[PDB]
DNA sequence: GGGCGGCGCCCGAACAGGGACTG
DNA sequence: GTCCCTGTTCGGGCGCCG
């Protein structure tokens, strides 16, 4: 085995696991006795003062177990280009290659989990693993070496497919038509025993309302959304649009847009085409995600890095609905587009109550990595900024 | 006996060693008790005399057990506590006789000396000596040590495993050292059973004396007493003083909520805010007219009989919610129609400023997570709100909020909104800018408006701040407008509080404007950038500055 | 009379994040 | 930045169980 520690100054995981499903709970005590039965972890004690919350997930009535590893892979030690272009890119759950390494032993202690019972008819029995686990950061790290000897042929007889690993996936991207990829994917499923389009994602942009009459609340409206865009686009004037202001005149009041609104108007809905200017993405730095609900299935996005410098904008559009589920499967699609892009995934700014999505987010979640994630008491303004 | 389970490897926090303190004095009644045990567990090898190789000592007492006249002997380990080690606790909750599904037979039976059958780590044994007014040291876990509970449990978990393995089909809830035993089997098979199972637990050292052996119901479990299709909660005596302490307060309070469990009804917040700001237990607080008729009604439901039943897991989950004033919230989980499973409360104040349909989401989220954990799915609910009221909400609202199934129940009283501000400037109505500025320094502010036909008000204020000021200028042009009126303001902040439409608040100013609101025909609220010159939110700015 | 752990409730203290402000 | 406001978490009290 490798050495493996943690950052200078940091413990090991201490996280309380949430109350789970009966369904998921079977799932989970089968999964963890054929694991255990196969030396894949063992039963462990209080005396380990470390645990990371799992749970399950059902794809397609085969289930997955699925460990939220974030806290102990932000505490463990410390991309291609074309990836993003490819006409057709294919998710491989690779994640089982790494059950047939061992884990370092003092490393142990640290993957610690806890499997409960409905209604505490026991206490929580409590396991660690033994092997590299599925969705910890260490994994893909030191099983590289054996998945790049593993890849080599494939790659060498397939130069124009891009094969791509982030942690449990192998994502593998080809230019040629569906059904010869489907083809080639199954290809190399045979070679592993050793579905998105990338380039028709979309920006969505900043677009102004288009009128032939102008009220004072219109005008209002429109000047606060262009003072705000201007922190993005440095180009955007609003001192002649304000100019039909002046004075203290009624809402519904008709103004009629002099010929150099016209031309300032014009002018900026000229401006929001150009992308933004001096946005440079940091690896050392995270991937900011915000996410606003525009209502009626609608769902506006931002990946930036600074305020303002937004590196990707993008929607979200579905059509008795629940928003819960819709904020999840917008999540893992945004991370999606990012791991694709960045080889990252970012931190999100969610708008829902904590305890609303913590209550019912693993109902929808399909992935297998979960990423990190804030809540947010939104401003109604930015929503309407970002207004289509 | 001793269990021949292997032990718990234990240690202490880095660089630290054992306690010594020093024993206090103690009754010679409590003595005559410790020197009795004392000589039956040193018999026993429980425990063992040490010398003077052990420079360590904690003090050491003992209480009146929950029977007649057994002692329970106890080991202020405080400070051997915080040099210990840390563990992870593995007991996540306690089991609830709603969650317990209908056993043919049924056994309750406890382990005797639960935890001096379990022995400790050698190398850890130094660090519990004692001194009975002879020295000691524990070879089991001893009562008042930090790591025993979840040290006991896994061991218990361990030695019940192989058990368990070999008979699925019967089902033990293993609270701590109490075991509650169901099966389908008729009673004399369920008896064979049954001291297999204690033949199990003897080979590992655990004895299950007959006089906590429990044969037929009703079954003393957990603080309720099960019967074959109910279950009982044992009886609560609220405390019926004429004078009220903070520590009285707090032990009604913890006894109305153990009770709201399966009596409906139940407040509580009148009589928790009686708590704000105490200094100690024994300062006296008098009753709130409020809490007294709180108290009454609490007093007066607790004297109706009542009872649960328990869970079928062919048939669905309801849980039922209905409303009570003062942000409260009752319902009543159940699978035939007056037949509770259970009930529960819901009182919390979540953030300044809230409305009832907020507080419906919350509580549909605490209920879902409860039954989640005791029948391990989602109930199915009966809410006192329109389906057009949540569509207008969950539609309107910038947050992504979601009930699952349910279905509106037509008992009062219903939730609803009490106003709605426009998404159009309104024709007709009256435009005001408002907009209020406070002096940093001097705590002094100015609140006001202009308005479209001419009007402009501004009032002076005292010990204030900026959002203060904006939340006055909106309230006044609120006062001097008429039932329908364009508000233009300067603040997100205000913004953003309004158009949440809230109809309760902990600011009195906020609560002010709510109830302007609601006597309002028709408001919209609009929002444009301060300091740009936009007219008249200039013409308000250079008033009030 | 006290010691221990779990869960629950409520309240206050400490801390984090964001918006408006001075000059 | 400072001041203000709001939301989270954690620790203290009590209740219940062992
Ligand atoms: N107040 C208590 N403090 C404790 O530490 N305990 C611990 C945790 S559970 C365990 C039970 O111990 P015992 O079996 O010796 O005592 P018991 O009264 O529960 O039963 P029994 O007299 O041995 O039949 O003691 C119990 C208490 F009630
Ligand atoms: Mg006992
Ligand atoms: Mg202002």
């Amino acid at each position: 085995t490798v050495p493996v520690k943690l950052k200078p100054g940091m413990d090991g995981p201490k996280v309380k696991q949430w109350p789970l499903t009966e369904e998921k709970i079977k799932a989970l005590v089968e999964i963890c006795t054929e694991m255990e039965k196969e030396g894949k972890i063992s039963k462990i004690g209080p005396e380990n003062p470390y645990n990371t919350p799992v749970f399950a997930i059902k794809k397609k009535t085969k289930w997955r177990k699925l460990v939220d590893f974030r806290e102990l892979n932000k505490r463990t030690q410390d991309h291609p280009a074309g990836l993003k272009k490819k006409k057709s890119v294919t998710v491989l759950d690779v994640g089982d290659a790494y059950f047939s390494v061992p884990l370092d032993e003092d490393f142990r202690k640290y993957t610690a989990f806890t499997i409960p019972s409905i209604n505490n008819e026991t206490p929580g029995i409590r396991y660690q693993y033994n092997v590299l686990p599925q969705g910890w950061k260490g994994s893909p790290a030191i099983f590289q070496s054996s998945m790049t000897k593993i890849l080599e042929p494939f790659r060498k007889q397939n130069p124009d497919i891009v094969i791509y690993q982030y942690m449990d996936d192998l994502y593998v991207g080809s230019d040629l038509e569906i059904g010869q990829h489907r083809t080639k994917i199954e290809e190399l499923r045979q070679h592993l025993l050793r579905e998105l389009h990338p380039d028709k994602w979309t920006v969505q942009p900043i677009v102004l309302p288009e009128k032939d009459s102008w009220t004072v609340n219109d005008i209002q409206k429109l000047v606060g959304k262009l003072n705000w865009a201007s922190q993005i686009y440095p180009g955007i004037k609003v001192r002649q649009l304000s100019k039909l202001l002046r004075g203290t005149k009624a809402l519904t009041e008709v103004i009629p847009l002099t010929e150099e609104a016209e031309l300032e108007l014009a002018e900026n809905r000229e401006i929001l085409k150009e992308p933004v200017h001096g946005v440079y993405y940091d690896p050392s730095k995270d991937l900011i995600a915000e996410i606003q609900k525009q209502g009626q299935g609608q769902w506006t996005y931002q990946i930036y890095q600074e305020p303002f410098k937004n590196l990707k904008t993008g929607k979200y559009a579905r059509m008795h609905t629940n928003d819960v589920k819709q904020l999840t499967e917008a999540v893992q699609k945004i991370t999606t587009e990012s791991i694709v892009i960045w080889g990252k995934t970012p931190k999100f700014k969610l708008p829902i109550q904590k305890e609303t999505w913590e209550t019912w987010w693993t109902e929808y979640w399909q992935a297998t990595w979960i990423p990190e994630w804030e809540f947010v008491n939104t401003p109604p303004l930015v929503k309407l900024w970002y207004q289509l | 006996p001793i269990s021949p389970i292997e032990t718990v490897p234990v240690k202490l926090k880095p660089g630290m060693d054992g306690p010594k303190v020093k024993q206090w004095p103690l009754t010679e009644e409590k003595i005559k008790a410790l020197v009795e045990i004392c000589t039956e567990m040193e018999k026993e090898g429980k425990i063992s005399k040490i010398g003077p190789e052990n420079p360590y000592n904690t003090p050491v007492f003992a209480i009146k057990k929950k029977d007649s006249t057994k002692w329970r002997k106890l080991v202020d380990f405080r400070e051997l506590n915080k040099r210990t080690q840390d563990f992870w606790e593995v007991q996540l909750g306690i089991p609830h006789p709603a969650g317990l599904k209908k056993k043919k037979s049924v056994t309750v039976l406890d382990v005797g000396d639960a935890y001096f059958s379990v022995p400790l780590d050698e190398d850890f044994r130094k660090y519990t000596a004692f001194t009975i007014p002879i020295r000691y040291q524990y070879n089991v876990l001893p009562q008042g040590w930090k790591g025993s509970p979840a040290i006991f449990q896994s061991s218990m978990t361990k030695i019940l495993e192989p058990f368990r393995k070999q008979n699925p089909d019967i089902v033990i809830y293993q609270y701590m050292d109490d075991l509650y035993v169901g099966s389908d089997l008729e009673i004399g098979q369920h008896r064979t059973k049954i001291e297999e199972l204690r033949q199990h637990l003897l080979r590992w050292g655990l004895t299950t004396p007959d006089k906590k052996h429990q044969k037929e119901p009703p079954f003393l479990w957990m603080g309720y007493e099960l019967h074959p299709d109910k279950w009982t909660v044992q009886p609560i005596v609220l405390p019926e003083k004429d004078s009220w302490t903070v520590n009285d307060i707090c032990k009604l309070v913890g006894k109305l909520n153990w009770a709201s469990q399966i009596y409906p009804g139940i407040k509580v917040r009148q009589l928790s805010k009686l708590l704000r700001g105490t200094k100690a237990l024994t300062e006296v607080i008098p009753l709130t007219e409020e809490a007294e008729l709180e108290l009454a009604e609490n007093r007066e439901i607790l004297k109706e009989p009542v009872h649960g039943v328990y869970y079928d897991p062919s048939k669905d989950l309801i849980a039922e919610i209905q409303k009570q004033g003062q942000g409260q919230w009752t319902y009543q989980i159940y699978q035939e129609p007056f037949k509770n499973l259970k009930t529960g409360k819901y009182a919390r104040m979540r953030g300044a400023h809230t409305n009832d349909v907020k507080q419906l989401t919350e509580a549909v989220q605490k209920i879902t997570t409860e039954s989640i954990v005791i029948w391990g799915k989602t109930p199915k609910f009966k809410l006192p709100i329109q389906k057009e009221t949540w569509e207008t909400w969950w539609t309107e609202y910038w947050q992504a909020t979601w009930i699952p199934e349910w279905e509106f129940v037509n008992t009062p009283p219903l939730v609803k909104l009490w106003y709605q501000l426009e998404k159009e400037p309104i024709v007709g109505a009256e435009t005001f800018y408002v907009d209020g500025a406070a002096n940093r320094e001097t705590k002094l502010g100015k609140a006001g408006y202009v308005t479209n036909r001419g009007r402009q008000k501004v009032v002076t204020l005292t010990d204030t701040t900026n959002q203060k000021t904006e939340l006055q200028a909106i309230y006044l042009a609120l006062q001097d407008s008429g039932l329908e009126v364009n508000i233009v303001t300067d603040s997100q902040y205000a913004l953003g509080i309004i158009q949440a439409q809230p109809d309760q608040s902990e600011s009195e100013l906020v609560n002010q404007i709510i109830e302007q609101l609601i006597k309002k025909e028709k408001v919209y609220l609009a929002w444009v950038p301060a300091h740009k010159g936009i007219g008249g939110n200039e013409q308000v700015d250079k008033l009030v500055s």
